[PDB]
């Protein structure tokens, strides 16, 4: 199995930037390397084949170079429709293999999240389960840390997070984290809080409530 | 124009079988090698299998060798992937892809055209409509001029669900998050929107949740608590 390692795994860039993505193969593969572009929920599209040949219909700002073990995909002037995930792919031997992909993201200014916490509705408690939702709204960059605390004790292994793609209007991220526990456990504790750490916040920000609107 | 229309996806119990189809048009199908590629939810592209123009040479990825069979019908211009003994790791969107040049042209192989993809979910979970719960902001909140509210779309199977707000008349500030898979095998999703704090008890906010695989439509009004 020929392994393809892309770098970086993601990068933030602006419209007009020169962008460079590297692909490294575990053994020499001559010029048997292709590049694909994929956008969320769409099929990949071929950009470059045989290391440096431009696929028909692909704009000339895309170019490929390299040979042997080191390959490069270059976008000479990044356009808005170029934010996407890029994959290298080797056809030197079987099985065919792919790089892990490089996500080209939109660069912008740091933005602190606005943090909101939601208690479980009484309607949900009737089913026997309680969900406590922490929302982080419109922040950048994507990296953020969410800590759940119950009666001031740091939780782990009982939450799940989900993050949106970059907003089409302001290029920010939003994140929702859900703490899940039974109604019986929810009734046995008073203080529920999520603490958010992010580059835009001088100190971590905590949103809390007391069970029963106390 | 080259077309590759795929079908045959859906939910399959673990250990069962499923046949995928890829109908080709707009090129001479029987002189082209064809491939299957898959992509697990949130993951990278992963090569699956290849079949030569005449069906004679077939090769498979290490993780599917033995279980998967690739085949073709050069009269119907259709590519097939028989998938047997499915595991949770086989859950993915499956693409078919056409080689760039006829098989008898000796060039670097590249996948110059791909099908739209068909989703295969390997799971024993039963189809279930979602429960929609309100994510209500507090009535006595004083922290800002903007408030967030939302809907918690919990315990449905399978994907996907659609969430709009006020029948689509509210799109500004709306964030519908990717679903997450819980340890019960059911999916969970949140859709939120930020609105003027002064609007909460005056403007009516309704999240519209539709889940086709169960023909379930739920309209939930989200109001402040207490």
């Amino acid at each position: 199995d020929i392994q393809l390692t892309q770098s970086p795994s993601s990068l933030s860039a602006s419209v007009g930037d020169r962008v460079t993505i590297t692909c490294r193969a575990s053994q020499s593969i001559s010029s048997y390397l292709n590049w694909y572009q994929q956008k969320p929920g769409k099929a990949p599209k071929l950009l470059i084949y045989a290391a440096s040949s431009l696929q028909s219909g692909v704009p000339s700002r895309f170019s490929g170079s390299g040979s042997g073990t080191d390959f490069t995909l270059t976008i000479s002037s990044l356009q808005p429709e170029d934010f996407a995930t890029y994959y290298c792919q080797q056809s030197y031997s079987t099985p065919r293999t792919f790089g892990q992909g490089t996500k080209v993201e939109i660069k912008r200014t740091v933005a602190a999240p606005s943090v909101f916490i939601f208690p479980p509705s009484d309607e949900q408690l009737k089913s026997g389960t309680a969900s406590v939702v922490c929302l982080l709204n419109n922040f950048y960059p994507r990296e953020a840390k969410v800590q759940w605390k119950v009666d001031n004790a740091l939780q782990s292994g009982n939450s799940q997070e989900s993050v949106t793609e970059q907003d089409s209007k302001d290029s920010t991220y939003s994140l929702s984290s859900t703490l899940t526990l039974s109604k019986a456990d929810y009734e046995k504790h008073k203080v529920y809080a999520c603490e958010v750490t992010h580059q835009g916040l001088s100190s971590p920000v905590t949103k809390s409530f007391n069970r029963g609107e106390c | 124009e080259v077309q590759l229309v795929e079908s045959g996806g859906g939910v399959v119990q673990p250990g069962r079988s499923l046949r995928l189809s890829c109908a080709a048009s707009g090129f001479t199908f029987s002189i082209y090698g064809m491939h299957w590629v898959r992509q697990a939810p949130g993951k990278g592209l992963e090569w699956v299998a290849v079949i030569s123009y005449d069906g004679s040479n077939k090769y498979y990825a290490d993780s599917v060798k033995g279980r998967f069979t690739i085949s073709r019908d050069n009269s119907k211009n259709t590519l097939y992937l028989q998938m047997n003994s499915l595991r949770a790791e086989d859950t993915a969107v499956y693409y078919c892809a056409k080689e760039g040049r006829p098989s008898d042209i000796v060039v670097v192989v590249a996948f110059d055209y791909w099908g739209q993809g068909t989703l295969v979910t390997v799971s024993s979970a039963s189809t279930k409509g979602p429960s929609v719960f309100p994510l209500a902001p507090s009535s006595k909140s004083t922290s800002g001029g903007t408030a967030a509210l939302g809907c918690l779309v919990k315990d449905y199977f399978p994907e996907p669900v659609t969430v709009s707000w006020n029948s689509g008349a509210l799109t500004s500030g709306v964030h519908t998050f990717p679903a997450v898979l819980q340890s019960s095998g059911l999916y969970s999703l949140s859709s939120v929107v930020t609105v003027p704090s002064s609007s909460l008890g005056t403007q009516t906010y309704i999240c519209n949740v539709n889940h086709k695989p169960s023909n379930t439509k739920v309209d939930k009004r989200v109001e402040p608590k207490s």
